[PDB]
C-alpha cells in the first residue's frame, strides 16, 4: 500500500506540474504578441517617419 | 537521527539557539542540521545535476 | 515528481508518455524567447559608428550615445533603467544574447538613424547633414521647411529643455 | 507607405500564390544603389533674399550648383520656377552666395 | 568542431559632414517571397469509440 500512497503523491504533482505548464504557454502567447507589436513598432517608428 | 538526505556536508557559520534542532529557509527545504554526538551546525546542499 | 526513487520511477512509467510532451513545451517557449528577441533587435545588417566630432546643428545627443569610460558602454538612461528596475529539478537558462549586444545594436540604430537619416532602412546609408532632415521631416509632417531654418536655435534649446527633463523625471 | 511592412526597400507591388495550407507574396521593391559625394547648402543667398528649393535638395560638383531630386541623381540649372523666396539672408546657418 | 564567439556583422564608420551628401546615381529592381500559413487540418474525435 506505499505504492497506493505514491499513486496519490504522484497524480497530485503531475497535476500540479500540468496546471503551471499550461499557465506558461498562455503567458508566453501573451509575451509574443507584445514581441511582434514592439518589433512592428520599432520598425515603422524608428527607420521611417510615420 | 532518523532523518534520511542526500548531498554534501559543509560546516555552515548559521547562528542556532540552543533549544533549536534544525534549520530551514523555505518551502520545506532542510538546510542545517545539528548532530547529537557533537552538537555542530552542519549544512545540506544538493548534489549537482543538470 | 520522483526526486531520485526508483519505486517513484517504475510507478511514474506505466502512466505512458507524459512528460515528453511537458519538456516539449518548455523547449518551444524558451526557442520562442530567444526567436523574439532576435527578431525585434536584430534590424540591420553592419554596425555603425558615430564620428569622433559632434557638431549636430546645437542637438544635445550626449545623453543617449554610448559612453566608452563605463565598462559597460551603456549610455546614461540604460543606466537609469537598468538600476531602476530589480533547486529541486528546476533550471533556469541563460538568454542567447548577452546585454552588451544589445546595447551595440542599440548604439548602431541611433548612429545609423542620427546621421542618414531613414536613407539606411532600405539600402546603403547616406550621409546628410542633420538640420537639412528635421528639414524633411517638418516637411513631412505638413510644414514648410522655412519655420526650422528660422527657428532652428529655439528649437534645439527646446529639445535639449526636453530630454534634460525627461531624464530628471526618470 | 508602412516602411518594411512588405520587402525591404520601396514598395512597388505583390503577387499572391497559392500554398497546401497558406499563401505566398512576391513582393517587388526599388532599391537605390551607385552613390556619389557631393558639397550642401541648405538656402542661397541672391540679391540680400533667401531661396528655398520648392522639392528637391542643392548640390555641386565643385562649381556651378545645382537643384536635384533626392532619390536620383537629375541636376538642373537653379531658376525661380523650382525656388521660392522667404525672408533675408542673414538669420540661416549654412547659407551661401550664389 | 570549433566553438567562438558570434560576430554581430560588419564594422564601417559614415562619413558624417556638416555640408556634405551622397546622392545615388542608379538603381534595382529586387523580388522577394514571404511564405504565411493561414489553416491547419480538420479533425474530429469520438469519445465512447477512443
Ligand atoms: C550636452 O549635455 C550634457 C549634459 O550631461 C553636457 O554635459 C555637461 O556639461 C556641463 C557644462 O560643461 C558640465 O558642467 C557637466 O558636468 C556636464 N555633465 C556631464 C554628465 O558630463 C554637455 O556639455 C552638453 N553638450 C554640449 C555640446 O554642451
Ligand atoms: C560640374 O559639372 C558641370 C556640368 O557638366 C561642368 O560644366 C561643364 O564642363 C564641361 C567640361 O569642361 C564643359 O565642356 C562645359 O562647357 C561645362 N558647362 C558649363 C560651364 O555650363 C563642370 O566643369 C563640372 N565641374 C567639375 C569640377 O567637375
Ligand atoms: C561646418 O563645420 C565647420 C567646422 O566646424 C565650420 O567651419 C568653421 O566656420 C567658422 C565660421 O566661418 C570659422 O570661424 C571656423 O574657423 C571654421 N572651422 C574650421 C575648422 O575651419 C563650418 O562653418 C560649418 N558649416 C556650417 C555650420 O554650415
Ligand atoms: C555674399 O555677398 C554679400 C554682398 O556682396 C557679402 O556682403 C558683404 O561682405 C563684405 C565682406 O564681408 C562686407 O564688407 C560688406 O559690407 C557686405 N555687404 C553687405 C550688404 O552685407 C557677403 O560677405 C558675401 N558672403 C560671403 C560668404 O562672402
Ligand atoms: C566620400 O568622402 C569621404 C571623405 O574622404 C571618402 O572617404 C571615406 O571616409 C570614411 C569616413 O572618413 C571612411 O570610413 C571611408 O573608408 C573613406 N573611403 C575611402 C578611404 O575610400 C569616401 O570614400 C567618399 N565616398 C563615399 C561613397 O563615401
Ligand atoms: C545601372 O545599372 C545597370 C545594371 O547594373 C547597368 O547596366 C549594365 O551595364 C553594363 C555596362 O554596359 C553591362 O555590362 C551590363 O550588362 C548592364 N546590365 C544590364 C542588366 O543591362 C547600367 O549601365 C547602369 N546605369 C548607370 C547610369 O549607372
Ligand atoms: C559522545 O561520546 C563521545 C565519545 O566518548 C564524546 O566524544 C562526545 O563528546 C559525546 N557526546 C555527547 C553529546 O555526550
Amino acid at each position: 500500500e506505499a505504492e497506493v500512497q505514491i499513486d496519490r503523491l504522484i497524480t497530485g504533482r503531475l497535476q500540479s506540474l500540468q496546471t503551471y505548464v499550461t499557465q506558461q504557454l498562455i503567458r508566453a502567447a501573451e509575451i509574443r504578441a507584445s514581441a511582434n507589436l514592439a518589433a512592428t513598432k520599432m520598425s515603422e517608428c524608428v527607420l521611417g517617419q510615420s | 537521527n532518523g532523518l534520511t538526505g542526500t548531498g554534501v556536508l559543509t560546516e555552515s557559520n548559521k547562528k542556532f539557539l540552543p533549544f533549536q534542532q534544525f534549520g530551514r529557509d523555505i518551502a520545506d527545504t532542510t538546510d542545517a542540521v545539528r548532530d547529537p554526538q557533537t552538537l555542530e551546525i552542519l549544512d545540506i546542499t544538493p548534489c549537482s545535476f543538470g | 515528481i520522483c526526486g531520485d526513487s526508483t519505486e517513484c520511477s517504475n510507478l511514474l512509467l506505466q502512466y505512458g508518455s507524459f512528460c515528453t510532451q511537458l519538456n516539449r513545451a518548455l523547449t518551444g517557449i524558451a526557442v520562442e524567447q530567444d526567436k523574439n528577441t532576435q527578431e525585434v533587435f536584430a534590424q540591420v545588417k553592419q554596425i555603425y559608428k558615430t564620428p569622433p566630432i559632434k557638431d549636430f546643428g546645437g542637438f544635445n545627443f550626449s545623453q543617449i550615445l554610448p559612453d566608452p569610460s563605463k565598462p559597460s558602454k551603456r549610455s546614461f538612461i540604460e543606466d537609469l533603467l537598468f538600476n531602476k528596475v530589480t533547486f529541486n529539478g528546476l533550471t533556469v537558462l541563460p538568454p542567447l544574447l548577452t546585454d552588451e549586444m544589445i546595447a551595440q545594436y542599440t548604439s548602431a540604430l541611433l548612429a545609423g538613424t542620427i546621421t542618414s537619416g531613414w536613407t539606411f532602412g532600405a539600402g546603403a546609408a547616406l550621409q546628410i547633414p542633420f538640420a537639412m532632415q528635421m528639414a524633411y521631416r517638418f516637411n513631412g509632417i505638413g510644414v514648410t521647411q522655412n519655420v526650422l531654418y528660422e527657428n532652428q536655435k529655439l528649437i534645439a534649446n527646446q529639445f535639449n529643455s526636453a530630454i534634460g527633463k525627461i531624464q530628471d523625471s526618470l | 507607405k508602412r516602411v518594411d511592412f512588405c520587402g525591404k526597400g520601396y514598395h512597388l507591388m505583390s503577387f499572391p500564390q497559392s500554398a497546401p495550407h497558406g499563401v505566398v507574396f512576391l513582393h517587388v521593391t526599388y532599391v537605390p544603389a551607385h552613390e556619389k559625394n557631393f558639397t550642401t547648402a541648405p538656402a542661397i543667398c541672391h540679391d540680400g533674399k533667401a531661396h528655398f528649393p520648392r522639392e528637391g535638395v542643392f548640390v555641386s560638383n565643385g562649381t556651378d550648383w545645382f537643384v536635384t531630386q533626392r532619390n536620383f541623381y537629375e541636376p538642373q540649372i537653379i531658376t525661380t520656377d523650382n525656388t521660392f523666396v522667404s525672408g533675408n539672408c542673414d538669420v540661416v546657418i549654412g547659407i551661401v552666395n550664389n | 568542431i570549433i566553438a567562438y564567439t558570434m560576430s554581430l556583422g560588419a564594422e564601417n564608420s559614415v562619413a558624417y559632414s556638416n555640408n556634405s551628401i551622397a546622392i545615388p546615381t542608379n538603381f534595382t529592381i529586387s523580388v522577394t517571397t514571404e511564405i504565411l500559413p493561414v489553416s491547419m487540418t480538420k479533425t474530429s474525435v469520438d469519445c465512447t469509440m477512443y
